[PDB]
RNA sequence: CAUCCGGUCGAUCCUGCCGGAGCGCGACGCUCUCCCCAAGGACGAAGCCAUGCAUGCCCGCUCACCCGGGACGCGGCGGACGGCUCAGGACAACGGUUGCACCCCCCGCGGCGGUCCCUGCUAGCCGGACACCGCUGGCAACCCGGCGCCAAGACGUGCGCGCACGGGCGCGCGCCCCGCGGGCGAGCAGCGUGACGCAGCGACGGCCCGCCCGGGCUUCCGGGGCAUCACCCGGUCGGCGCGGUCGCGGCGCGCCGAGGGCCCGACGCCUGGCGGAGAAUCAGGGUUCGACUCCGGAGAGCGGGCCUGCGAGACGGCCCGCACAUCCAAGGACGGCAGCAGGCGCGGAACUUGCCCAAUGCGCGGCGCGCGAGGCAGCGACGGGGAGCGCGCGAGCGAGGCGGGCCCACAGCCCCCGCCGCGCAGCCGAGGGCAAGGUCUGUGCCAGCAGCCGCGGUAAUUCCAGCUCGGCGAGCGUCGCGCGGCGCUGCUGCAGUUGAAACGCCCGUAGUUGGCCCCCCGCCGCCACGAGGAAACGGGAGCGCUCCAGGCAGGCCCGUUGGCCC
RNA sequence: GAAGGGCCGCGAGCCCCCGCGCCUGGAGGAAGGAGAAGUCGUAACAAGGUAUCCGUAGGUGAACCUGCGGAUGGAUCCUU
C-alpha cells in the first residue's frame, strides 16, 4: 500500500475507484438501479393487473405459484408480483387496482418463484392479508 | 436581504441576555442607539424579566412611556432601548439606583449605587476624529465630545458629568490600571493590566493580573479601564475574582442547603 | 506579464481519515513594480492591496534572490 | 441594465462561470454621459440618495497656472488630444486628462508679467493656452482644469505637432 | 411553532440479540419479583445503569483529583447516594461499578412500600399506587415507578384520604 | 459503549458471498384503555389553482354625519423585515479568517449648528392648489373625464455671520530610510492659500459629523462526481488612459502587449447538488444523509427592463415578450397560493376552506389598534414519555358519566372537587439460525409455506385448522432506505503461488520515496498553550413538572440561579 | 416642456443554422438469461478410450476437429 505522509491524494483516489468494485455499493450509489427499479426508490407502487398467471416452481419444489401481470401506473412498466397466502388469487380480478411491494430481497427473487421480484400487498384498496383472514 | 432586519429570533439572541428556549419564537430586537446589539441588553429584559416590575410587554410599555424610567439622565420611553456597560439605570418611583456593570459569569448584573454614585458614567475613548475642522472623541455609548484635552490619547477613560455633558476625569491607559473586561472568555472580571503587547499589524493583546492571582489575557478593545490605582466605581461583590468550577458548585450547594 | 508576476504558493493540506498530508499549490497574481528585479525561481513577499486588476490583489514588497538554479513551503 | 457585476465574466482559467443570482440594483452601471462642449448639468439620484452632478454640455471651467499662481475662469475654445479615442477629440467630448484650448483673455494680463517661464507667456498672445481638464464632468459636474506646464507641455506640443 | 424546540428522547436500549434464553429467563425472574409489566421497564433501568457506569468508567481512567474528575465524580456519587441506588458507606468512584438493575428497582417505590411492610406484595403495591392510596410527604402519587429518594423514604405512607380514618366510603363501602 | 450465528460436502478446513440478528425514518396491514409531549404535500409536479384571508397604523390638516370623537381625503411612517420553498448555482454559494489608506446606510443615540453677493424680498410670518368634496358625467365591466370651493409639518419660494461654504479643481513633506503627532504598521487626515460653484435649509428651521445596525465588495484556507472529458481560454491574462459605480476592479470601452490555467486533473460534461450549525449509526479510525426548525445564500409560472426609495433590479409594485389562463355588452379589461387554510394534478405517502391578537415579537402612536408572523384549539399509532386490563380474600379503584371550581382571548384540556360509578389485547410465531408442541385433523411435491437452509410425492416437528406454548406488547408484523454487521473497501486494517487479482519485458518524465553526516539560527512543516470566534444541539452543574419524556425552574435565597465544555 | 421621431445602450422573444446532454418509435437482425422438459450427438471429468489446456490460424449441424509455438494446472520430480 502507499505509505507516504504526502500520499493522501493517491489513497483517496484508490478508495474512490476501488469502492465501486463491491457489487452492493454499485447497486446503491451508481444510480443505474434507481432508473431501472420498477418501483423507483418507492417502498411500493399501485398498478392494474392485466393477467392472472401462475409461475411454475423452480426445482426442487413443485407448485404453480400464483402471480399477477401488473402495469405499474407511475412508470407504465408491466411486472410480475406473487399473490401471497392460500387461494388468495381469487380476490384479484384482471382490470383491478393493486399495490405491489418488494419481496424483502431488495429487487432479488426469493426461494422457488423464478423471476418474481415483488408481492401484491393490497387488492382493490384492501390489504391481501386482511381478506385471507376474512377481516374485511 | 433587501434591507435591515427588524425582527430577531429567540435562538438568534446573545447568551449574556439569557432568553428561555420557549415562550416565544421571537426575542426583543434592541433599537439602534448608545449600545450595539451584541454588547447591550434591551430595557424590556431589565424591567419585566430581571427586576420583574411588569408582567408582559404591554405592561412594560406603559411604565416606560410614563417618564419613570431614567437611563443616563434621559426619560427613555421605548422598551427595546439598548442599555450598556457603566450605564446608570435609575428608577425613581421605587427609589432604587443601579449602574449596569458586567458580572463574573460574563452576563451584565445591575450594580446598586447611591445618589452620589449616580450622576457620573465612566466611558472609553475608541477614536479621536478631526471632522468639521473640530477634534471629537469616541465613547462606547456613542457619546461624542468636541475639543478634548490633548493629553487624552487612546483606549483612555472618560467620566461624563452627565449634567453639562462634559468629561469630569481622565485615566491614562497604561500598565497598572484596574480594568473590567467587556467581552471574550474573560468577561465581567476586574483585575489590573500586567502587559500591553502591540503586535504591529492588528489585535493588541493585553495581559492582566486579577487581585487573587488569576492571570488572564484578552484583546485591547475587550478591556475597559475602570479606574487608576482604585476601582473608582462600585465593584460587584465578587470584585471579579472568578470562581473555579468546583468552588462554583460549592457556592450553589451551600446556597441550596440554606434555602 | 507587464510589471506583474504570478507567485506559486506551495503548502501541505492534511486529509483527516488518512493520517497524511497532500502537497497542494495555489497561484497568486501580484504586481512587480519596476524597482525590484525578479527572475523566475526567486522568493518574493506579496502584500494585500486594493484590487488592482481582475486577478491582481497583491503587490510585491521584497525579493530574496536565490542561486542560478523543488517544493518549498514558505 | 448596464451592470458592473463579475458574475457575467469568465474565470481566470477562461472557464464560463455559472449565474447564481439575477441582476442586482446595487451592481448597476449608468449610460456614460459623454460631456459635449458647445462651440446642461443633469442631477442623478445615486445609492444612499446622494445626488451626483452630471454635466452634459458645459461651456467654461476654472483653469489655472500654478507656477505663476494665477487661476481664472476661461472659455473652452476647442478640444485637442483625447489619448483614448480620436473620435472623442472630433466630437469635442470632455473627460479628465483631455487637453483643451482655453481662451487666453482672462490670463491676458500676465503677458506683461515676466519670469514666469517664457514658453507659457508665448501662449498668452495666441488665444490658445493648452490645458488638461482635471475633473470628471460626468461625476463631479464641473470641468475645472490646469494649464500644461513644463515637460508635459513639450510632450503634448510634440503630439499636437503639425506633421 | 416553538413546539419544534422541545427535545424528546428514547429512554431505553433493546438487547442486541433478541432470543438469548439465559437472559430471557433471568429477566422473567426480575419481572415476577419486581412486578414489572413489560421488559421495556427492565431495559429502561438497564439504560440508566449503563450510562451511570459508563460515566464512572470514563471518570476512573481520568487521573485522581483531575479537577473535572473532582467536579463530575461528586455529581455522580452524590446524586446516586441521594437516589439511594448506592448505599452511602462506599462513597468512591470505584464502587459505582457493581450496581445492578435491582439497585435501581429497589428505590422504585413499588419496592419501598413493600420493604416498610406498607404493601404485602409488589403486585398489590402497583395496584395500591394506581388507586392513589400511597403518599410521599403527603403527595398522592399515581406512579408505581416513582424512584423515591433516601430522605423521602421515611415520609412514604398511606394517603390522608384512603384508609386511616378518612371518608372510607367511595368504592365498596359506599354500596 | 472492541461479540457474531445459519447456508457449497459424504464429511472437513478455507476463501467468498448469501441470509439472519441490532438501531434509526417513513409507507402499508391489522389492531389502539387513558393521559403528557410532538413530526406533519420535501422526496427527477419551483405542476396548476376556485374561494376566503394574510399590512397596516396615524392625525400634520379637519366648515357633510356624530362632537370633541372627527369620516373622507391629502400628508407621514412602514409595507425591502417577516412568512414560504429549495428551482437555479460546483474555484459559485457556504464555513472559518482578513481587509476597505477603495466604500453606501433609514431609524435611534451623541455631538454640531455662522449660509456669499447682488436685484426684487413680506419675515407678526409668502404664494397658488390638489385631493376629498359641490355640480355635470361617460363606461358592459375595468377605469376615470370636466367645472368650480378649499387646508396642511403637503407643494414651490424665501430674508439669514464676505472663520459665507457642499461637491470637485490648483500650489502647498522629503535627500538613504526609519526612530513625534489630530493621527497611524503605514504621507493619512485636517488646514492655509489661490480660484470655481452658488450646493445647503429657512414659512412648527436643520444640514453635517460620529456611533450603531444592516450592507456592498474583499484576503487566505477548506469548498461533489466523471479521463468512455487532456489540453484549455480569447476580455481570456497583463499594462495604460478614460468612463461608469457607493466604491474597487476588464466592470465597460478604446489602446498596447501575449499572456493566463492545467495529470497537485485544468477545461468539458453531469447531478433524483442549496451550504453550514448539524442528523443517523455508533470501541477506535469511520460511513451515510446534509429538504425542513437557527444562520448565511437563492427565488416568487419562465425570462427581461425599470420606478419609488435610505435600502428592492421588489413581484400580496409596475412594464414587456413568452407559457397557461379569466370576464365580456365584442370595443375592451385583468391574473400570478415556492403565505395560511382549501381544491386539482401527481405519488407509496403528508392535517381545518376553524378561533384569535391574550402571550411572544414586529409595524404604527405614548396612553391601542393591525398582523394566517404567531398563539389557541381541530386532525394526527412520524415518533417520544408515563400509567392500565386487577389486587387480595378483604378492601378498592380509573375508564367513564354529571355538576362545581380552576384554566382559558373565549371555550375546552389537564388538575382539584363533591356525586354515582360500566377493565378491556393485540400482532407475529413454536424444524434450524432463533425463544416456544415430536399434540390431533385435514391435504398428499396439490394447495400453500419458506429472507436463508429447506418443508409438502398418505405415520407433514415447516402448509390448513383446533389445541396448548413462546416472543414483544397498546403495539406488533410487513416493504423500502441509511448505518452497524463488514477487517466484504482495509489510514488504523484486506487480498493477489494454487480461491478473484503481479502489467510479457526493458528504458523512462511527472508523481511518490530517499544512506550516514554539523549539537546551538534563519525559514519550515510539527507540537504545546494562548487570545478571538452565534445560539440551538450534544456533553454536563443545580432544581422532585406526581414520576417521566421535560423545562430552566425555583426558594425568602453566590450579586439565589440559569455554571462550564464543545 | 406632453405625444412623437432619431441614434445608441440594456435586452426578451422569434427565426434560421450549429454544437451538447437526455429520452424514445422501430420492419428486420442478433445475443443473453430463466421453466419442467423435448430432439441430435457425446466435447470435458478415470491416460474419459485422440492427455488436457493456452495463444493464433483455418474448417465444420452441434458440442467440436486440425496445423504451428507454448505450458503442466500430466499420465513423467528417476536411468552414457
Amino acid at each position: 500500500k502507499t505509505s507516504g505522509l504526502y500520499t493522501a491524494r493517491k489513497l483517496r483516489t484508490v478508495r474512490r475507484v476501488n469502492r465501486w468494485a463491491d457489487k452492493k455499493y454499485r447497486k446503491a450509489h451508481l444510480g443505474t438501479w434507481l432508473k431501472a427499479n420498477p418501483l423507483e426508490g418507492a417502498c411500493m407502487a399501485r398498478g392494474i393487473v392485466t393477467q392472472k398467471i401462475g409461475i411454475s416452481a423452480k426445482q426442487p419444489n413443485s407448485a404453480v405459484r400464483k402471480a399477477v401481470r401488473v402495469q405499474l401506473t407511475k412508470n407504465s412498466k408491466k411486472i410480475t408480483a406473487f399473490v401471497p397466502r392460500d387461494g388468495s388469487i381469487t380476490y384479484i380480478d384482471n382490470n383491478d387496482e393493486v399495490l405491489v411491494a418488494g419481496f424483502g430481497r431488495a429487487g432479488r427473487a426469493v426461494g422457488d418463484i423464478p423471476g418474481c421480484r415483488f408481492k401484491v400487498i393490497k387488492v382493490a384498496g384492501i390489504g391481501l392479508l386482511a381478506l385471507f383472514l376474512r377481516k374485511r | 436581504a433587501r434591507g435591515v432586519r427588524k425582527h430577531l429570533k429567540r435562538l438568534n439572541a446573545p447568551k449574556h441576555w439569557l432568553l428561555d428556549k420557549m415562550g416565544g419564537i421571537w426575542a426583543p430586537r434592541p433599537t439602534n442607539g448608545p449600545h450595539g446589539l451584541r454588547e447591550c441588553i434591551p430595557l424590556i429584559l431589565i424591567l419585566r424579566n430581571r427586576l420583574h416590575y411588569a408582567n408582559t410587554y404591554a405592561e412594560t410599555s406603559m411604565i416606560l412611556q410614563d417618564k419613570n424610567v431614567l437611563i443616563d439622565g434621559k426619560p427613555r420611553t421605548d422598551p427595546t432601548f439598548p442599555v450598556g456597560f457603566m450605564d446608570v439605570f435609575e428608577i425613581p418611583k421605587v427609589h432604587k439606583t443601579f449602574r449596569v456593570l458586567y458580572d463574573v459569569k460574563g452576563r451584565f448584573t445591575l450594580v446598586p449605587i447611591q445618589s452620589n454614585e449616580a450622576g457620573f458614567k465612566l466611558c472609553r475613548v475608541q477614536k479621536i476624529f478631526l471632522g468639521d475642522k473640530m477634534p471629537y472623541l469616541s465613547t462606547h455609548d456613542a457619546r461624542t465630545i468636541r475639543f478634548p484635552h490633548p493629553d487624552i490619547k487612546t483606549n483612555d477613560t472618560i467620566k461624563i458629568n452627565l449634567k453639562t455633558g462634559k468629561i469630569d476625569e481622565w485615566y491614562k491607559f497604561d500598565i497598572g490600571k484596574i480594568v473590567m473586561v467587556t467581552g471574550g472568555r474573560n468577561c465581567g472580571r476586574i483585575g489590573t493590566i500586567q502587559a500591553i503587547d502591540k503586535h504591529m499589524g492588528s489585535y493588541t493583546m493585553i495581559r492582566m493580573k486579577d487581585t487573587e492571582g488569576t492571570e488572564f489575557l484578552t484583546r485591547l478593545c475587550n478591556v475597559f479601564v475602570i479606574g487608576n490605582d482604585s476601582p473608582a466605581v462600585a465593584i460587584p461583590t465578587t470584585k471579579g475574582i472568578r470562581p473555579d468550577i468546583i468552588k462554583n458548585r460549592e457556592l450553589r450547594l451551600r446556597s441550596i442547603a440554606k434555602r | 506579464m507587464q510589471r506583474s508576476i504570478i507567485v506559486r504558493r506551495d503548502y501541505l493540506h492534511f486529509v483527516q481519515k488518512y493520517k497524511r498530508y497532500e502537497r497542494r499549490h495555489k497561484h497568486v497574481a501580484a504586481h512587480l513594480s519596476p524597482c525590484f528585479r525578479v527572475k523566475e525561481g526567486d522568493i518574493v513577499t506579496i502584500g494585500e492591496c486594493r484590487p488592482l486588476s481582475k486577478t491582481i490583489r497583491f503587490n510585491v514588497i521584497k525579493v530574496e534572490p536565490v542561486s542560478e538554479a523543488r517544493f518549498s513551503p514558505f | 441594465g448596464i451592470t458592473h457585476d463579475k458574475m457575467y465574466k469568465r474565470s481566470k482559467t477562461g472557464a464560463v462561470q455559472g449565474k447564481w443570482h439575477k441582476k442586482r440594483k446595487y451592481n448597476l452601471g449608468r449610460q456614460p454621459a459623454n460631456t459635449k462642449l458647445i462651440v446642461k448639468i443633469s442631477t442623478i439620484r445615486c445609492r444612499g440618495g446622494n445626488i451626483k452632478r452630471r454635466a452634459l454640455r458645459l461651456s467654461h471651467g476654472s483653469f489655472a497656472w500654478g507656477s505663476a499662481d494665477i487661476s481664472h475662469k476661461a472659455r473652452i475654445l476647442q478640444v485637442v488630444y483625447n489619448s483614448t479615442s480620436n473620435e472623442l477629440v472630433r466630437t469635442n467630448t470632455l473627460v479628465k486628462g483631455c487637453v483643451v484650448q482655453i481662451d487666453s483673455a482672462p490670463f491676458k494680463s500676465a503677458l506683461s508679467n515676466d519670469t514666469l517661464d517664457k514658453e507659457i507667456l508665448d501662449q498668452i498672445r495666441g488665444d490658445h493656452i493648452l490645458a488638461r481638464i482635471s475633473s470628471r464632468p460626468g461625476q463631479v459636474g464641473t470641468a475645472d482644469g490646469y494649464i500644461l506646464e513644463g515637460p508635459e507641455l513639450l510632450f503634448y506640443q510634440k503630439k499636437l505637432a503639425p506633421k | 411553532r416553538i413546539s419544534r424546540h422541545r427535545n424528546s428522547s428514547k429512554t431505553y436500549s433493546t438487547p442486541k440479540k433478541p432470543f438469548t434464553k439465559p437472559r430471557l429467563d433471568a429477566e422473567l425472574k426480575l419481572c415476577g419479583e419486581y412486578g414489572l409489566k413489560c421488559k421495556r421497564e427492565i431495559y429502561r433501568a438497564r439504560y440508566m445503569l449503563a450510562k451511570i457506569r459508563r460515566t464512572a468508567r470514563n471518570l476512573l481512567t481520568l487521573d485522581e483529583n483531575d479537577i473535572k474528575r473532582r467536579f463530575e465524580g461528586a455529581a455522580l456519587l452524590r446524586r446516586l447516594h441521594m437516589l439511594g441506588i448506592l448505599d452511602e458507606e462506599k462513597d468512591q468512584l470505584d464502587y459505582v461499578l457493581g450496581l445492578r438493575i435491582e439497585d435501581i428497582f429497589k428505590r422504585r417505590l413499588q419496592s419501598v412500600i413493600v420493604e416498610s411492610k406498607l404493601a404485602k406484595s409488589v403486585h398489590h403495591a402497583r395496584n395500591m399506587i394506581k388507586a392513589r392510596h400511597i403518599s410521599v410527604g403527603g403527595q398522592i402519587v399515581n406512579i408505581p415507578s416513582y424512584m423515591v429518594r433516601i430522605s423521602n423514604t421515611s415520609r412514604v405512607a398511606i394517603a390522608d384520604t384512603s384508609s386511616l380514618a378518612p371518608n372510607g366510603k367511595p368504592g365498596r363501602t359506599k354500596r
